């Protein structure tokens, strides 16, 4: 059983920190990478990121400078951290396990609304 | 006594045996000595078993056919009626010869034929008859039977064996190609012609054999199946090929099935996993 | 008149025995042998060439990209690919190698296994080939890969590393078939550093696995094969 | 001192340099020879045109655009048309050849992909219905433009699925024939020598094929970023210690 | 002890034991020694 | 970067009807393509991955095909099923970018 349980705050004030994390079961974030996907409401999917399967990193290109992706191998969480929020930050965020490097294993995800 | 792996111990060197260039189209003959610290063993082991001479040279059944002992009276070809049946002789429409044999290109051998004939009444005898079976050899421009019982079955010039049904023949056949090996493979045509056959070739052409019973018939019938063996014996093999992979559908053609299975076995996992 | 005596299997047709029969054309001359070029004398002799691997058999269907190993860019302590050593089964079994060895049950002696980077001259990359041993699962991080059988693999103007496995089998010869008491053990790549890419350069590289036999490689107890097969006799 | 990676190759008036070879492969380590008496069956004497036909023909350039499946050519029939050589070949009723197969695509250091280069004698060619259809005569004879392997099957043509090399064998295992790659990180040349290989001592060499020649990307080509997603292939043959015996009248061959 | 005076007549040669597989593994033109340098 | 521009925004169609859908990407992706369905208001599920393949536990009406650049998704006698946001994804190094999205709809 494959699953990747995302959970976050849901409720974030803008100009602040995202504490957004993926308990992993199933397997083991040392053999497998986890990506990281954003929708809008409305809207499209957006690539947030990978972490890959040893902690090596890839992020969108539009948001490296806020996000940043890290993981705790040992407790199976990885974490997604985007510092200073806008309000087209908005989005049921998603994980997934990666799969001959695509991603699948789509988790049900947590929607987060940054609003004041 | 061969040497299997020779002693080696570390080594820290200039001399790399184990990085080189595939682009070469070589191989190169890296050993286990080369990459770790080795004992010595021996191979015990000649490779005899992977001679060639050793796999192809087992008898594989290469055609099954049937005939039939039964009333003639009022047939018009007896062909059609099972009551003789001529096979052109070939190694190739029975699928585990044939990707032996076509792991080369040329291949030549004296032939050694074993020739099983069995019978079944399938409804109302009252006995199991004693039959005989004529396996005549028919190379290309003989009379070929239209008969079951015709001036060809005379056989003043081409081989025939006589046996029993339940018995078995066996004859060797020299190599009989017109070239200095038998053509497993044949990119080309008879002749410069826009319809002619590719591939289908006279170069691994072996003969023909026709059967019929003997007997006259019982009042009953008797269905006889005959069984070629072939043992391929003196062989010499040339130009390794790649093996089959897909299917054969045809004689002589390298065609495989339109929308056929793929051969390499889809991995569970991704290609990390074991 | 000699009195003899009738032995059992007297009449028999063993089709694997090898004795004398009587020509159906005596006095043949059969044609002249010519010399042609690549006499085959042994099938241990063209084991021993390399042949690819479709390591990448992850598609549906068989196509080019199964014989390419990609690699990427931006990854440390990876693993690249991960196989099981069944020679007779897997990534094997279409290869070379694995089809005249599923003509055998037995197989013994060491495996050569090549990897060919295929990337651009101005790319560099350091690769970990390890081989363990039966006895141990396959590897799952790099740290026990390397505690096996590995070579470190540096890319440079030479691109094929030529890894041996080496013949871990007390019992004296493997199942040519997949058999558990003669598992060969597994075969895995790892990053060593990374894969680092020139500038004007994006995406993936390949690798380009091969398989052939050493000279020690034995096969013995021919049997038929699981490859070909029939329903009816083919046609002319 | 000498490199193994510069290399040249005169034949007739002809030469070839490359300054980023591989080792040239042999085929079956056997150099071509002309015919000896002991292995002749033919009684004519035979006509040896030796720098008027032994010498390099370029064939067109293919282009390899990065969604390329492979080319094969077949010899000798890719070099009909080609001067002298081409000529012996409708006018003689027999001949036998050797020949030196030169297989050329440069590329920059920042470009990748590889090539495999590859010799098979008697190619015998799968036709894409299956059963017993046959191909035509005029699609394993195409000359000097070869057969196209990502294009589309015709009817009466042979079947184009590369991964099959077009026979219903696998193309990981074309390595047991001789071969090269053309590694573009490594060298731009593929060099096989191929000698007569044939069961008869001499042949027809309008209704045979000896040897087929395939160039297949089994690595996509990879360009750089901004580049012309496309390389030119270009393959010279050469014909070595080429005989021709029983002239007679131009044969007319279908085209 | 051969019974029949055809040479197709008898039985296996048996094993050829050449094993020269050089033909097929190095049909290079240069030598290409085991441990040195492929393409200097 | 990889921008894929997929394309069109909308398709309305009934249940059995063949439709494609289509992704161009600015560079070569060599076939490191997924296709994703999303239905509404719930997850992404992969359909076909390595442009061609169907994934695990697809139906067979599902039918991806190209190269290069220009990669379809053709569907054979579309279901009730069948029916949300279709989103392209290149994996080609990174940035891993998605399409724009067609959203099928009913007539």
């Amino acid at each position: 059983a494959v699953q990747l349980a995302e959970s976050g705050p849901a409720l974030v004030a803008p100009s602040q920190a995202l504490s957004i994390t993926c308990t992993v079961a199933g397997f083991s974030l040392t053999a497998y990478g986890v990506a990281w996907v954003r929708q809008p409401p409305g809207a499209g999917l957006e690539w947030l990121g990978a972490i890959w399967a040893a902690g090596a990193t890839d992020y969108n290109a539009a948001l490296k400078s806020r996000a940043s992706i890290a993981k705790d191998n040992s407790k199976s969480q990885v974490f997604l951290a985007m510092a200073s929020l806008a309000t087209a930050d908005t989005a049921a965020y998603y994980c997934a396990r990666e799969w001959d490097a695509y991603g699948d294993y789509w988790g049900q995800g947590t929607t987060v609304t940054v609003s004041a | 006594q061969t040497v299997a792996s020779i002693s080696s111990g570390p080594k820290h060197t200039q001399k790399v045996p184990i990085l080189t260039a595939n682009e070469t189209g070589a191989t190169m003959p890296v050993l286990p000595s080369d990459s770790i610290e080795t004992r010595t063993t021996y191979m015990h082991f000649n490779g005899s078993e992977t001679d060639v001479e050793c796999f192809l040279g087992r008898a594989a059944c290469v055609h099954v056919t049937e005939i039939q002992n039964k009333d003639a009276t009022g047939i018009d070809n007896h062909r059609e009626a099972k009551l003789f049946n001529d096979w052109k002789i070939n190694l190739s429409s029975l699928v585990q010869l044939r990707k032996k044999l076509e792991l080369f290109t040329y291949v030549r051998f004296d032939s050694e034929y074993t020739i099983l004939a069995t019978a079944s009444q399938p409804d109302s005898a009252n006995y199991s008859s004693n039959l005989v079976v004529q396996a005549m050899y028919v190379p290309p421009g003989a009379p070929n039977p239209k008969e079951w019982d015709d001036y060809t079955w005379q056989s003043a010039s081409n081989p025939s064996v006589f046996f029993k049904v339940g018995d078995t023949s066996r004859f060797s056949v020299p190599y009989v190609g017109l070239a200095s090996a038998y053509n497993c493979f044949y990119d080309g045509y008879s002749h410069d012609d826009a319809e002619t056959q590719y591939g289908i070739t006279v170069l691994n052409h072996m003969g023909s054999m026709a059967f019929r019973i003997v007997n006259e018939h019982d009042e009953h019938k008797t269905l006889v199946k005959i069984r070629v063996y072939h043992r391929a014996k003196h062989v010499e093999a040339w130009i390794p090929r790649a093996p089959r992979a897909l299917p054969y559908t045809s004689i002589g053609r390298t065609n495989y099935p339109k929308n056929t299975e793929p051969v390499i076995k889809k991995r569970k996992g991704d290609i990390k996993s074991y | 008149g000699l009195p003899t005596t009738t032995l059992p299997g007297s009449g028999q047709f063993l089709t694997t025995d090898d004795r004398q029969s009587p020509s159906a054309l005596p006095n043949y001359e059969p044609t002249p042998r010519i010399h042609i070029p690549g006499k085959v004398h042994n099938l241990l002799e063209i084991i021993q060439v390399d042949t690819l691997i479709p390591m990448n058999n992850t598609h549906t269907k068989d196509e080019v990209n199964s014989y390419l190993i990609p690699l990427n860019a931006n990854r440390q302590n990876e693993q690249v690919f991960g196989t099981n050593l069944f020679i007779g089964d897997g990534v094997f079994k279409t290869t070379l190698l694995g089809e005249i060895v599923q003509y055998y049950t037995h197989w013994s002696g060491s495996l050569r296994f090549s990897l060919m980077y295929t990337g651009p001259a101005l790319s560099s990359a350091k690769l970990i080939l390890a081989y363990t041993p039966p006895g141990a699962r396959g590897p799952q991080d790099r740290r026990e890969a390397m505690l096996g059988t590995h070579v470190v693999w540096d890319i440079g103007l030479q691109s094929t590393i030529v890894m041996t496995i080496p013949w871990t089998s007390g019992v004296q010869f493997r199942y040519t078939d997949p058999d558990t008491y003669t598992s060969a053990g597994f075969l895995s790549c790892w990053y060593q550093t990374s894969l680092i890419l020139p500038p004007e350069t994006t995406g993936q590289v390949y690798l380009l696995s091969f398989i052939s036999a050493c000279p020690d490689f034995k096969l013995r107890l021919m049997k038929d094969t699981q490859t070909i097969s029939q329903t009816v006799a083919l046609t002319e | 001192g000498y490199s193994d990676r510069v290399q040249q190759i005169t034949l007739g008036n002809s030469t070839i340099t490359t300054q980023e070879a591989a080792n040239a492969v042999v085929c079956y380590a056997e150099w071509p020879e002309y015919l000896p008496d002991v292995d002749a069956s033919d009684v004519n004497k035979t006509s040896k045109p030796d720098t008027s036909v032994c010498r390099f023909y370029t064939l067109d350039s293919k282009t390899w655009t990065t969604g390329s499946k492979g080319w094969c050519w077949k010899l000798p029939d890719a070099l009909k048309d080609m001067g002298v050589f081409g000529q012996n070949m409708f006018f003689h009723s027999l001949g036998r050849s050797g020949y030196t197969v030169h297989v050329q695509c440069n590329a920059t250091k920042f470009h990748s992909g590889c090539l495999l280069v590859v010799v098979i004698p008697e190619h015998q060619l799968a036709s894409h219905e299956g059963g017993n259809v046959s191909v035509k005569y005029t699609f394993t004879h195409p000359g000097e433009r070869g057969i196209d392997l990502s294009s589309a099957n015709e009817v009466g043509g042979p079947v184009k699925d590369v991964i099959y090399n077009m026979n219903g064998t696998l193309l990981g295992n074309l390595l047991i024939f001789p071969h090269q790659f053309i590694n573009l990180r490594t060298n731009n040349t593929a060099t096989i020598v191929i000698p007569y290989i044939n069961s008869v001592p001499i042949d027809s060499m309008t209704r045979h094929n000896n040897v087929s020649l395939m160039v297949i990307p089994i690595a996509p080509l990879t360009v750089p970023t901004g580049a012309t997603p496309s390389l030119p292939i270009t393959v010279t043959i050469a014909p070595m210690c080429t005989e021709f015996s029983g002239i007679r009248s131009k044969s007319i061959v279908p085209q | 002890i051969n019974y029949y005076k055809d040479a197709a007549s008898t039985s296996s040669a048996g094993q050829s034991l050449s094993m020269d597989p050089s033909k097929f593994t190095e049909p290079v033109k240069d030598l290409m020694l085991k441990g040195a340098p492929a393409l200097n | 970067d990889i921008v894929l521009t997929q394309s069109p925004a909308a398709l309305s169609a009934a249940a059995g009807a063949t439709v494609a859908a289509t992704c161009r990407a600015s560079g070569n992706i060599h076939n490191a393509l997924a296709w994703y369905q999303q239905k509404a208001g719930k997850s992404p599920q992969l359909l076909v991955y390595a442009a061609a393949a169907l994934a695990a536990g697809v139906p067979s009406r599902f039918s991806g095909s190209g190269s290069g650049t220009a990669y379809a998704l053709a569907i054979n006698s579309l279901a009730a099923d069948d029916f949300g946001a279709y989103y392209c994804q290149h994996f080609w190094s990174t940035p891993y970018t998605f399409g724009g999205g067609t959203k099928l709809e009913i007539k």
